[PDB]
């Protein structure tokens, strides 16, 4: 199978994320580099179309994300019931951030856990809110 | 208000035989008491998500089976209950229409598919292939007619060209629709719809007909030709159009390949009359007068009740909506239909028209129709 990580792409294209050039999945725009870096740190996973790699920009990625929450919003669970739910702990569950998509910490899980604050499930993906997106 | 217990209320679409179906709810009324009202709600289909998710809606909504797996994953809908006996009068291949992850979802009604109709007036020996038509509609023209007017608004009726030299939905495999192999901007489906711009291009049609105009310029006989399905001959034969059904025309040598949809009726997981809709769509609708009452006022297609549908298959049009249904292929019930069919509507009234290009517009109807799993893919949780 196909590199699913940044990382792994730019090794195996022998190239490093400053110089690689990407497109996004929807658009086909160049990402910006800016963009590029922001897909690594939210540990987004590269998407194969035709056989092609591509990333995806932040228009399309906060469009199709919006439209995903409005359409596919189910149900929210407090944590201790998603650690019930997979017998794991919230630190090894993957729970991304609902507004920047990035994984949330430890700490950020930790957080929902003493405030008593739920986390959202959108067609099957755990989500909560990491510290920036307040 | 709350959907009322103890009677039914009942959605199905207005250019079905919605008036035969109040029949059979009058006559359920007559042997129990239960009332049963009969709508037609203008986008229904959209519409029974919305109030249904609120706990609201008709008890019982009919439409072709595409649309049930997306209800049936939002929990809309209640798991259906035949028993054995029951499930050997309907035709094998109808009740997998309506089974979404292992479970019966609805009852199926009748299977429908579009075919060529023809006026045998104008032109008693209709075209084989696609590629007659441009030289047919010149010929026409030149009697004041055209050869061909059908809906271009709705993919529905365009479908069957793109699939016939490679377009597909989802491709099937393992009795499984595979969601990440998606034919929509493929060299098939390119080739089928260039063939549907060059003819309007060519001035043999025009990229706004709807269902309205290609109905009206058959049935007053001023076009040779349309493609509709069997709900829509009973408006031909008031009309006094000397009319065929027949195979649709073939492109590049393949068969046209059009969706085959089985009308069905689910019911409500929110309804408290869920006992008494079984009841009617079982022992008054499902029965050879329940379907004849339907069928009576606009045709239904090929039953998939067997003892009504072996009269019905007696009738030439009904074998040869069968004959189009066998080249193409079942809909997938499967929760991405819908986002296939919106994007496939854009492509095709956005080519159609000159606004993109046929290889833009459906790019762009691949990449929508595959939207929400491309992003899962996105935010998955991979190494
Ligand atoms: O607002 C902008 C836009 O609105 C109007 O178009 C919209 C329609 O009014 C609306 O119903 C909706 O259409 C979707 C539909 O929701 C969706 O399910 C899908 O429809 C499929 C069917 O599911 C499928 O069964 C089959 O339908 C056949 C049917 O089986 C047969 O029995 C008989 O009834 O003919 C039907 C075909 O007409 O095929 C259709 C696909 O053709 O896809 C539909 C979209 O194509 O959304 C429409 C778009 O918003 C206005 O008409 C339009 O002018 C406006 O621009
Ligand atoms: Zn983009
Ligand atoms: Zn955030």
């Amino acid at each position: 199978e196909r590199p699913r990580k940044l990382p792994q792409l730019c090794t195996e294209l022998q190239t490093t994320i400053h110089d690689i050039i990407l497109e996004c999945v929807y658009c086909k725009q160049q990402l910006l580099r800016r963009e590029v870096y922001d897909f690594a740190r939210r540990d987004l996973c590269i998407v194969y179309r035709d056989g092609n790699p591509y990333a995806v920009c932040d228009k399309c990625l906060k469009f199709y994300s919006k439209i995903s929450e409005y359409r596919h919003y189910s149900y929210s669970l407090y944590g201790t019931t998603l650690e019930q739910q997979y017998n794991k702990p919230l630190s090894d569950l993957l729970i991304r951030c609902i507004n920047c998509q990035k994984p949330l910490s430890p700490e950020e899980k930790q957080r929902h856990l003493d405030k008593k604050q739920r986390f959202h499930n959108i067609r099957g993906r755990w989500t909560g809110r990491c510290m920036s997106c307040s | 208000m709350k959907i009322e217990e103890g009677k039914l209320v009942i959605w199905i679409n207005g250019d079905k035989g919605y008036n035969g179906l109040a029949e059979v709810g009058k006559k359920f009324e007559k042997d129990t008491g239960i009332k049963v009202t009969v709508e037609h709600p203008d986008k229904l289909e959209e519409k029974f998500p919305q109030v249904a998710a609120t706990g609201d809606g008709p008890d019982i909504i009919f439409w072709a089976h595409d649309r049930f797996g997306g209800y049936a994953q939002s929990g809309l809908l209640a798991e259906i209950t035949p028993a054995a006996a029951f499930q050997d009068k309907l035709y094998p291949f109808t009740w997998d229409a309506v089974r979404y992850n292992g479970k019966l979802i609805a009852y199926p009604i009748a299977v429908e598919a579009l075919s060529l109709i023809y006026n045998k007036d104008l032109l008693p020996n209709p075209p084989k292939t696609w590629e007659e038509i441009p030289a047919l509609d010149k010929e026409l023209k030149a009697k004041g007619k055209s050869a061909l007017m059908f809906n271009l608004q709705e993919p529905y009726f365009t479908w069957p060209l793109i699939a016939a030299d490679g377009g597909y939905a989802f491709k099937y495999e393992n009795g499984k629709y595979d969601i990440k192999d998606v034919g929509v901007d493929n060299a098939g489906a390119k080739a089928g719809l260039t063939f549907l711009v060059d003819l309007i291009k060519n001035k043999h049609m025009n990229a706004d007909t709807d269902y309205s105009i290609a109905e009206a310029a058959f049935n007053k006989g001023e076009t040779a030709m349309t493609i509709n399905g069997p709900w829509a001959w009973s408006n031909i034969d008031t009309s006094a159009v000397n009319y065929g059904v027949t195979v649709l025309p073939t492109f590049k040598g393949q068969p046209s390949k059009p969706f085959v949809g089985v009308l069905s009726a689910g019911i409500n997981a929110a309804s408290p009359n869920k006992e008494l809709a079984k009841e009617f769509l079982e022992n008054y609708l499902l029965t050879d007068e329940g379907l004849e009452a339907v069928n009576k006022d606009k045709p239904l297609g090929a039953v998939a009740l067997k003892s009504y549908e072996e009269e019905l298959a007696k009738d030439p049009r009904i074998a040869a909506t069968m004959e189009n249904a066998q080249k193409g292929e079942i809909m997938p019930n499967i929760p991405q239909m819908s986002a296939f069919w919106y994007a496939v509507r854009t492509a095709v009234i956005n080519a159609a028209s000159g606004r993109q290009t046929v290889d833009a517009a459906l790019a762009a109807a691949q990449t929508n129709a595959a939207a929400e799993d491309i992003l899962d893919e996105l935010l998955g949780n991979m190494v």
